[PDB]
């Protein structure tokens, strides 16, 4: 029963920073072997991926915006934050947080809980 | 130059359980559960001793159903759902 | 920057009517396409992981093929719950893009 | 009915099964020498290798080829004269014996002679009957395992077979070609020495000399 | 250092079962193979699913165990029901002794797939060494290590040097 | 049930082209992996091979008479013809047409029918 | 050319004798030897093809052996319809060659 609930300010003033961070509700953030991806919607637009983290350190944040956006994980309180500098108008859409598993596995094979193998979305929290 | 390797290779194909992965592609496969029967009884050089209207417990007892079948011989013998044993009403104990 | 192309964009479809949906890809992305749907106002849900089978959870009706730069899901019967928008992810490379969107009515 | 054209040793209510298979599902109370009841309808054994359809000139890694006619496993060259294709015989003659043999195990049927133990027409003592029923129902479950079981084991079986006679087959072009080719990826050799069809087919067969070329090989090699 | 299959597994790899780890001038880093990986436990599930699937076949009750049944035919049961279950305990221990060997050997294959796969890329640019690694002779940074680990790397552009 | 029926003219002018057509009386003859040969024998020596075709395409003429014999294998009217020009009194002899199969198949795991896998021969014509 | 001498030509045995009949080729040939039996004024038929195997069909006295440049046909029992010539083809290089003729009586 993991849940990445997502806390934030909701209010940004203009070219400032924003802090987003997705905390983990469920067994652990450091299992390893999952993407923690941060993905963002205007309405009316499509879906745009961010970055993704790893417990193994591999980050690569989106090719849109490789200065605005430093994806952290952070293991003592059990989340992971997306920091956006200098947000403008564009900046401000929907928000969210998931985990996107290496692999495959129906049964547990890998992940060994057979529900760590799902992908997992958070709520949702949007910015202005 | 150059000289390839490779191996042949069938359009259609038919699909496989195998050990670890259901629905593998071979070229080509054979049934291992026969499902088709011939109707009617095969004897071929065996006799054959064909019981209508007359039960195997009829031959030891003899009702008109059973007068042929008094002292019959065979390698193989049927029995019919319309083979009655008994004439009077009866039965056989064991 | 794998290029990704939906096509076409609006589709308008009757109950019980097969969709066939593309999602096209610029290189030779190889075996990699998540297939995403999203409720308005809702959050995103994969349907299919590895771009030829589904996740678990997941009606068996929503079914995906296609491989090399052609990318194809299909859809059995339609269903008033199923009013969404169907995207396609890429992860082959160090880079993941989105589709520009596909929405049934 | 009953005619006296036709010979099978296994009957049942219904007719006769004629054919040798390792098990059937046409009924569960059969008489005489009788393939074994199954519960499952189909049962496929794999009698050919792991077939990948086909989608400048390629090799056994990517695909396999479909033209390929004269065997399994074929050898395609491209040369300066052109571009011809043939099969080895040998790989192909001991797959195929191979596969033989596995069939010849498995098609042969049982030569124990079986009774009827119930009466289909009139019914038997209800305990007993009972007892032979669930006997039946355990004894086909055994059958249906081990059936099951059998398929996947000489499925798989087959297609590793195939793999280890490509395998093979690739390390003998392998050590024939000494220091002359090198290994091109895909799962051909790029021939470095200038050799014709003639070389082609010195190297279809354990004929090929590697001294004849190494000179003018090895200098392509190391340039 | 840094040492290979034959010698022993690696206990810091999380992201995979199969790991790629490279010694570079510019650092030390390891990542996971996801197709040998995803191969190896798709075989792995698909042997769970053949085997976990249980009987629909419907079994009664033949014994009474409150009150006992005629001697004869109840001695007859007890010696069939010891037959079936010691074939099915032979049917397990051999199917469980299949499944172990299988799954090993097919780890050990699925080793030597990968294996091979990074000696047909390094064509004449590098050569093994002994415990399982490949050295290097070329310099090529973290852009050649991740250019190795998928099948995108080019040995025309090395191969003089 | 496949017959390797053979048809000519049985009488030669010398000096001269015979044609000698061996019909296949079955399946098919572009099956593949079988080799198409001719053989004679004149009455008191033996045998003597002359040519073999394949579908495919491979053809080995006899060493003895490359020259003077040619094979073709013509699918549309189901037969393979043998051809043997300037005919002098010792090229005159009984002629056989065979199917020698590639491989040694006694269930058909090749060929397919169980029946191909045979070597079938002709019944056989005198050329004067 | 790999020349195939067989000898000797001519063979008078009673019935129920074994025959050995050699058959003998110059170059080390492998593993590739036809045996064709013809009866006199008939199309001949194989027996022995690969040197150790029976065309199904072929009765199991038939029987033949041999490796490399020296291969030998065992005949177990003579019968009256076995009244015949024995050759001997080999199909390994490009080239395929007949024996001279043995003949049994
Ligand atoms: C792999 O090992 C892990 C433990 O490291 C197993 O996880 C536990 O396994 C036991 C027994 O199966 C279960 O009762 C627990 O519920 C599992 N706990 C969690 C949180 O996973 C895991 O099952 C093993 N995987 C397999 C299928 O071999
Ligand atoms: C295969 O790996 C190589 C090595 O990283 C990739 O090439 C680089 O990819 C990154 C991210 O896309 C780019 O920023 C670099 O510019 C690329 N380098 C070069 C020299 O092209 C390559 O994209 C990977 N290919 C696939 C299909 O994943
Ligand atoms: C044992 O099983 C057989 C079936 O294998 C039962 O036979 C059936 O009985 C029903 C009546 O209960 C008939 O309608 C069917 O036609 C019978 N089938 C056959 C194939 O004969 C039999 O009744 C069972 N015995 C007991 C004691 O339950
Ligand atoms: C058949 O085996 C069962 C056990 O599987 C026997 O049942 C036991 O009988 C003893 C008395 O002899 C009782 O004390 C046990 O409690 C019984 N066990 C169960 C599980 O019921 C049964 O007696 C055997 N039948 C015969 C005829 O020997
Ligand atoms: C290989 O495939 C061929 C078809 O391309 C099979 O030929 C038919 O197979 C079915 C099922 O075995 C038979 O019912 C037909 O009678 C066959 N037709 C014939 C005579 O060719 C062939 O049996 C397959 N061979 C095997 C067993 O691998
Ligand atoms: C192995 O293959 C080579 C290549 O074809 C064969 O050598 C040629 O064989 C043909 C036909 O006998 C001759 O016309 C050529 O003159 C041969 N070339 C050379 C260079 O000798 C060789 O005969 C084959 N060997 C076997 C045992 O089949």
């Amino acid at each position: 029963q993991v849940q990445l609930l997502e806390s934030g300010p909701g209010l940004v003033k203009p070219s400032q920073t924003l802090s987003l961070t997705c905390t983990v509700s469920g067994g652990s953030v450091s299992r390893g072997g999952y993407y923690w991806t941060w993905i963002r919607q205007h309405p009316g637009k499509g879906l745009e991926w961010i970055a993704y983290v790893t417990y193994s350190g591999d980050t690569s944040y989106n090719p849109s915006l490789r200065g605005r956006v430093t994806i952290s994980l952070e293991t003592s309180m059990n989340q992971f934050s997306l920091k956006v500098t200098s947000v403008t108008v564009a900046d401000t859409a929907l928000y969210f947080c998931a985990r996107v598993p290496f692999y495959y596995d129906t049964r547990g094979v890998f992940y060994g809980n057979a529900e760590g193998g799902f992908e997992i979305w958070g709520q949702g929290t949007m910015a202005t | 130059d150059k000289i390839c390797l490779g191996h042949h290779a069938v359009s259609n194909g038919t699909k496989v359980n195998t050990l670890t992965e259901r629905g593998v592609e071979v070229v080509n496969a054979t049934e291992t559960v026969e499902r088709t029967n011939i109707p009617r009884i095969c004897s071929k050089g065996k006799r054959t001793v064909d019981l209508g209207q007359c039960g195997l417990l009829g031959t030891i007892t003899g009702p008109p159903q059973c007068d042929q079948f008094l002292e019959f011989s065979a390698d193989l013998i049927i029995e019919r759902r319309e083979g009655s044993d008994v004439c009077y009403p009866g039965k056989f104990v064991n | 920057d794998i290029q990704m192309t939906q096509s076409p964009s609006s589709l308008s479809a009757s109950v019980g009517d097969r969709v066939t949906i593309t999602c096209r890809a610029s290189q030779g992305i190889t075996n990699d396409l998540r297939w995403y749907q999203q409720k308005p106002g809702k959050a995103p849900q994969c349907l299919i992981s590895s771009a030829s089978r589904l996740q678990s959870g997941v009606s068996s009706r929503f079914s995906g093929s296609g491989s090399g730069t052609e990318f194809t899901l299909t859809i059995s019967s339609l269903q008033p719950e199923d009013f969404a928008t169907y995207y396609c992810l890429q992860h082959n490379s160090y880079q993941w893009t989105f589709g520009q969107g596909t929405k049934v009515e | 009915q009953v005619d006296a054209d036709c010979e099978g040793d296994c009957y049942y209510s219904g007719g006769t099964i004629i054919s040798n298979l390792p098990f059937q599902n046409i009924d569960s109370r059969a008489v005489g020498k009788c393939p074994r009841y199954v519960k499952q309808r189909s049962l496929l054994l794999a009698t050919g290798m792991k077939n990948v359809p086909e989608i400048a000139i390629a090799g056994f890694i990517e695909n396999g080829w479909e033209g390929l006619i004269d065997g399994w496993y074929g050898f395609r060259h491209q040369n300066a004269q052109g571009e011809g294709t043939a099969a080895d015989y040998k790989s192909t003659q001991s797959a195929i014996d191979q596969i033989t043999g596995k069939l010849n195990r498995l098609i042969e049927k049982t030569n124990q002679q079986f009774e009827l133990i119930d009466n289909e027409f009139t019914e038997v003592e209800k305990q007993i009957g009972n007892v032979i029923n669930w006997t039946r129902d355990s004894i086909t479950e055994v059958w249906s395992y081990n059936a099951e079981l059998l398929v996947a084991m000489e499925n798989q079986h087959t297609i590793d077979l195939a793999d280890s006679e490509m395998d093979k087959l690739y390390e003998r072009v392998k050590r024939q070609l000494r220091e002359n080719a090198e290994e091109d990826g895909t799962g051909c050799f790029e021939i470095f020495h200038k050799c014709d069809d003639d070389c082609m087919a010195s190297i279809r067969n354990n004929t090929y000399d590697h001294s004849k070329y190494r000179e003018e090989a090895m200098q392509n090699r190391i340039q």
